[PDB]
């Protein structure tokens, strides 16, 4: 058998036959394995619902490092206010990342000097184009494609690789125009 | 290992997505005159009305409701009823939380120093024709007074006799109150 | 002048445009309390 | 997370109806499935291609019956996809009756998930720990100070979500449902578009439809079974 | 000079609306010969586009020369089977020749006004 | 694909009031050919020419009006109405919408000076 | 020999036992940064590739967003449906919002999806009550419908629409519900009149007032500013002190 069944009568918790009628039902079934349907009135729902025992002893649940009374500051737990911003990119703080570079890969000249060449590209003073054309081919083949030249793909946060599952683990037979992926 | 190409190891296509081939007439296991037989006796469609007859003789589900209700929990939430201290005090403070997250508005309170010295309310109103019944008022309230009863049984033939008021609610707390009190004592905990 | 007209396209009466009249502000500091964030947005009402 | 905890007894009673649903489902099939007249009512009905299955929008098992296997809870687990297993089918002939196989499919592939769940949950809280967002506990609203406090504020005023706006999504039964929130520092929103599968299911009946007779529009109609207040949003 | 890029008939592979192509092959180099035809016609050397596509063509067309199964080049070409391969290939092409009328390397058509693209963090406006 | 319905127009933003000139007309010429079916299709209690009438009322009260767009979008959104009222989607409630004037007095008194306004407090 | 009568009552089994439950306190957000850094990389491409339209793109917990003017809608689209590597063939939305604050109030979204590549992305524009904005009905069909919807709702017309008509709102409303001067109740109601036989339009009187409770609004700034999670390849370089 299989992780999935079939499974007996004898576990399936329905109100069943008992008796000759039993013989009778197992000869007379498409399939003896199937029930009534009809739950088992000792087990189903009992104890009722506002009978519980559990509920005296029960307590608000809790996880550890957040019911620690003592090195539990809030601040390193609020997840809230640490929020991340959202980013925003105009053609003009694309140009400096590209005339320039970034703070991983500066190309700036250091001082006052670099200041104002920041400046120049936070007013118009040289375009997207224009530093676009003044890119050598290890600026773009790095920073804007990729070392092998290829464009970048659209990204996948969780890929998924799938596959099939043929024959007997599948959800129906082969005949039937219906497969199965995991 | 693989450099890709506006493509990815994912998108990549399943090792067997090619579907094998659609079947003929010819490469069929199953001999033209069993399948002829299946096709002129209707042998499914008896199956089927077979798996139908064995109902016939099975269980059937109903209740007869007047008589024998169905399933109820301290959690349903029906109709409302304002409660009481065993003091015969009333619970109500003129809070007005309920008043202000009841997304539909159904609630109007108004509220004044009473002759005691107390807070306590002179009007409370609820039209249950606003109300959709999620029970953020009895979440809300710090003293458990408004509740939801497991009542269901409170039709009527106006639209006017649906506009509870104070009395009507302190009186459907002091009719429900033992109810009240066994979903309060299986609920509590959880809430 | 040349401001456009959209009340015209707006789709609603125009007894708004006749005879109501608007009031636009900032809500003052409250005296209740000490913050300041509902102020700096100019409502209209 | 979730409001309050679930309470004794339910994943036991949980368990029993599992043990026997599968066989209600397999009377449902013996009716349906190999019938004829089914066949007859959902062979070549409704038929839509991949390529116009994504123009149109389509998602759930009217693009699953295309032949692309797209599931959000695979490609985009959000709650616990990831950490329980399950098969999502798949079908060619982009059909009624492929879709009818692959909602059969989805019926006992939840049945796994929710044996598995039932198997595995894990103890702890139900709802953030946080109370500036979660209410708390009523013995310590009754109890503490700042957990009254907690309480009076998001009962009235409610909880700031920072600036910001999103479109997620999920794998809904119907198909991919999705919510298109904004925020603007407030406890409320300033807006919130939900997008409903059923609406570019009607949208594409009039691609889906041409061709066909009467029957088959209310098959069409059924196999996308459209709830109207979905719908119209 | 023509080229088949879709059977709407025949075997059905996995996929609704989509055939097994006959000989697919040759179509897929022809496409691609036709889109670096235009790259290198009438877009500028300069430009990001081209270079991109210019390396994706490449790339593709030698993994569809050097290869003779279409099961390796599917396995390699990681964007579906093959015959997804020709219509993104055709897709590709028209949009390279679209392009060529447009002139999405030049620059800024229209400049955003300082007041659009606002949204709620300016710290003083709430 | 996605086919239109029985009289509808694409929308297109002409750059010119001389080409919406002639489609407006074009529009009047049809609400008014149209207007015995407004009266078949809708079970109506007046007259044809009083149809007519509240078309040439409605047409006039955009006639001063010389912002191009402004313009555009009222000829767009007056053959909505067309489509919607040939095509039988409209209902009676929804077109006699137009037609509060048809309807029987409405009371007695509907001031039209000062102290009686203000003996209503309208004023 | 068993039966359901023999059956095992679950209900007395033994059920586990936890002492203490730990869970690890984490952020949310550092699950995301390296397919933040991807999607900067990808959408600095994008901006090299197409510079005469793209305006900017934001970036915020993998969802991508670019700027763009009505003009550049059909272009942009045509690459974002065709392009290789950003085959976004499916339509999920299309949303209009009203920011009155601007001279363009309205700012239209479309959400694409890629399941080639398993990714969405986002495509902003602006608009006002009598600007249009192309139609994408050229390529994705399913763009009739949600066009239709953010006419009646917030009044953007979309040229080239093959038939743009209301779709949710009554036939004969006149006004469009989203808008921020538009009143909650509307201006209408209907009743039946039993002279006239017929249900005909009022104005609106209601017989409990709307509440608002807006005024409860909190006078201290809730959320601080955030926490940068830009990547250092994409920070503007500080020049060196000397
Ligand atoms: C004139 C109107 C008179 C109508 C009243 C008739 C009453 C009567 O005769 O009772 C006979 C009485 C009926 O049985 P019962 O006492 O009511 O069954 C109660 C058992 O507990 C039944 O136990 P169960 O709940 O597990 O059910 C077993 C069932 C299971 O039935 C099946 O699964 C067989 C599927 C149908 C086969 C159809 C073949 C025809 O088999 C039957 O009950 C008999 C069905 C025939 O005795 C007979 O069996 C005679 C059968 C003829
Ligand atoms: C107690 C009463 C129980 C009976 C209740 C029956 C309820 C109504 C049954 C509905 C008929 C089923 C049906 O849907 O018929 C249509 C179906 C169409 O199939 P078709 O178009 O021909 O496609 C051919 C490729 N397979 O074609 C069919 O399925 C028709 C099948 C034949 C219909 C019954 C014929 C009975 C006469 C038997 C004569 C036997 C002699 C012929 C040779 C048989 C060889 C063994
Ligand atoms: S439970 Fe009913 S009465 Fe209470 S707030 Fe909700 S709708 Fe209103
Ligand atoms: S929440 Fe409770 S105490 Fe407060 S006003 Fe409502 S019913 Fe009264």
């Amino acid at each position: 058998m299989l992780p999935g069944g079939p499974v007996p009568v004898f576990k399936k918790y329905t109100v069943g036959s008992k008796g000759i009628w039993e013989k009778l039902r197992v000869l007379l079934a498409i399939a003896p394995n199937r029930s009534t349907g009809n739950p088992i009135v000792p087990l189903y729902r009992v104890p009722t619902p506002g009978s519980r025992p559990e509920a005296n002893v029960y307590q608000d649940p809790s996880s550890y490092p957040t019911n620690d009374i003592a090195e539990n500051p809030y601040w390193k737990r609020d997840h809230r206010r640490a929020y991340p911003q959202t980013a925003f990119f105009d053609q003009k703080t694309v140009t400096g990342l590209l005339e320039l570079g970034s703070e991983a890969t500066p190309r700036i000249a250091d001082g006052e000097a670099g200041t104002k060449a920041l400046a120049n590209i936070a007013n118009g003073g040289v375009s997207f184009t224009q530093a676009l054309g003044k890119s050598s081919k290890d600026v773009i083949y790095g920073e804007v494609l990729t070392v092998n030249g290829l464009p970048p793909v659209a990204p996948t946060l969780a890929p998924k690789q799938w596959k099939i599952i043929e024959g007997e683990a599948a959800i129906y037979p082969k005949g039937y125009p219906c497969r199965t992926f995991h | 290992i693989n450099i890709y190409a506006g493509g990815s190891a994912a998108a990549a296509p399943p090792a067997g997505f090619r579907i094998h081939r659609p079947a003929t007439w010819e490469e069929s296991e199953e001999g033209a005159l069993s399948k002829a037989t299946k096709y002129f006796l209707l042998a499914e469609m008896f199956r089927g009305l077979y798996v139908v007859l064995e109902q016939f003789f099975r269980a059937p589900y109903t209740i007869y409701y007047p008589f024998e209700k169905g399933p109820v929990s301290p959690r349903f939430r029906g109709e409302h009823a304002l409660r009481r201290y065993p003091s015969g005090e009333e619970r109500c403070i003129a809070c007005k939380l309920c008043e202000a997250i009841c997304p539909a508005l159904a609630i109007t309170i108004d509220a004044e120093e009473r002759i005691d010295g107390s807070r306590r309310t002179t009007k409370y109103d609820i039209d249950m024709t606003k109300c959709i019944y999620c029970g953020y008022c009895q979440e809300s309230c710090p003293v458990d007074a408004i509740v939801e009863t497991p009542n269901v049984e409170y039709a009527t033939e106006t639209r006017e006799e649906l506009l509870y008021n104070k009395e009507k609610l302190l009186a459907n707390g002091d009719k429900w109150e033992l109810e009240l009190q066994y979903a309060l004592d299986a609920d509590a905990p959880y809430r | 002048d040349n401001v456009p007209a959209h009340e015209i396209v707006s789709g609603a009466p125009a007894e708004l445009s006749r005879n109501r009249v608007v009031r636009i502000y900032q809500q003052a500091k409250p005296a209740t309390q000490s913050g300041e964030y509902g102020t700096f947005a100019w409502r209209l009402d | 997370g979730v409001s309050q905890d679930l309470p004794a007894g339910l994943l036991d009673d949980i368990y029993m109806w599992a043990t026997q649903f599968g066989d209600r489902l397999d009377e449902i099939e013996e009716l349906l499935t190999d019938n004829r007249i089914w066949k007859l009512r959902t062979v070549n009905i409704g038929t839509v291609t991949a390529q116009d299955a994504l123009n149109l929008g389509l998602s759930g098992p009217m693009l699953r019956g295309s032949g692309i296997p797209f599931d959000i809870r695979k490609n985009a687990p959000y709650d616990a996809y990831d950490k329980v297993d399950f098969d999502v089918p798949v079908g060619m002939n982009g059909d009624c009756y492929d879709r009818y196989l692959i909602r059969m499919a989805e019926f006992r592939q939840s049945l796994r998930i929710i044996e598995q769940c039932c198997n595995d949950m894990p103890a702890g809280a139900v709802k953030v720990e946080d109370f500036k967002i979660n209410s708390p506990p009523r013995n310590l609203m009754k109890e503490d100070m700042e957990a009254l406090i907690h309480h009076f504020l998001l009962y009235t005023k409610g909880y700031s979500v920072p600036p910001g706006e999103t479109y997620t999504a999920i794998e809904a039964p119907k198909g991919e449902m999705g919510v298109y929130v904004v925020s603007d520092g407030s406890e409320r929103p300033y807006k919130c578009k939900i997008r409903a599968p059923g609406f570019a299911h009607l949208g594409a009946f009039d691609h889906i439809a041409r061709g066909h007779f009467l029957p088959d529009a209310v098959a069409i109609i059924g196999t996308m079974d459209l709830v109207f207040g979905e719908v119209d949003r | 000079q023509s080229v088949l890029v879709q059977m709407r008939e025949g075997t059905p592979i996995g996929l609704t609306g989509i055939y097994q192509h006959p000989n697919p092959r040759p179509a897929l180099i022809a496409l691609y010969e036709a889109t670096l035809k235009e790259l290198q016609d009438k877009h500028p050397k300069d430009s990001v586009y081209r270079q991109s596509i210019e390396n994706l063509t490449a790339h593709r067309k030698q993994i569809v020369e050097d290869n003779e199964v279409s099961e390796v080049i599917e396995n390699k070409i990681g964007a579906g089977l093959i015959e997804e391969v020709v219509i993104q290939a055709h897709e590709e092409l028209e949009l390279a020749k679209k392009m060529s009328e447009w002139k999405p390397w030049e620059e800024l058509e229209e400049k955003p006004l300082e007041d659009q693209w606002v949204y709620f963090n300016k710290k003083g406006v709430e | 694909a996605i086919i239109a319905t029985a009289f509808a127009e694409t929308v297109k933003f002409s750059g010119s009031k001389q080409e919406l000139q002639k489609r407006t007309l074009a529009l009047y010429r049809q609400f008014l050919r149209g207007a015995p079916t407004f009266a078949d299709l809708y079970e109506v209690q007046f007259s044809i020419p009083t149809i007519r009438t509240k078309i040439r009322q409605e047409f006039e009260r955009h006639r001063f009006v010389d912002d191009l767009s402004i313009q555009n979008v009222l000829y767009a959104k007056g053959h909505m109405e067309y489509q919607e009222c040939i095509n039988f989607w409209k209902q009676q409630a929804q077109f006699l919408k137009y037609f509060p004037e048809e309807d029987d007095i409405q009371g007695r008194h509907q001031p039209s000076n000062f102290v009686d306004k203000f003996l209503k407090n309208r004023a | 020999a068993p039966s359901w009568e023999n059956i095992k009552d679950i209900r007395l089994d033994p059920k586990v036992h936890v002492d203490e439950v730990y869970e690890p306190i984490v952020n949310p957000a550092d699950r995301y940064l390296q397919h933040v850094s991807d999607l900067h990389q990808y959408a600095k491409y994008i901006m090299a590739a197409l510079p005469k339209y793209i305006q900017g793109f934001s970036v915020w917990k993998d969802e991508l967003t670019l700027h763009v003017a009505p003009s550049a809608v059909i272009p942009v689209t045509t690459f974002l449906r065709d392009n290789t590597s950003t085959q976004y063939k499916s339509i999920i939305d299309i949303t209009a919002v009203d920011y009155p604050s601007r001279e363009n109030r309205f700012e239209v979204v479309y959400n694409f999806l890629s399941v080639r590549h398993n990714s969405r992305i986002r495509l902003k524009t602006y608009a006002t009550e009598v600007t249009p904005v192309p139609s994408i009905t050229c390529l994705y069909e399913g763009a009739n419908w949600f066009e239709r919807e953010a006419y009646d709702m917030y009044g953007v017309f979309f040229e080239g629409h093959p038939d743009l008509r209301r779709i949710m709102t009554d036939y004969g409303f006149e006004g469009h519900p989203l808008r921020k001067d538009f009143p909650l109740t509307g201006y209408t109601e209907v009743r039946w009149d039993e002279e006239k036989r017929r249900v005909v339009y009022e104005p609106l009187e209601l017989t409990q007032a709307f509440r608002n409770f807006s005024a409860g609004s909190t006078a201290w700034e809730p959320v601080g500013p955030g926490r940068d999670d830009r990547p250092d390849s994409f920070k503007l370089p500080t020049p060196k002190p000397e």
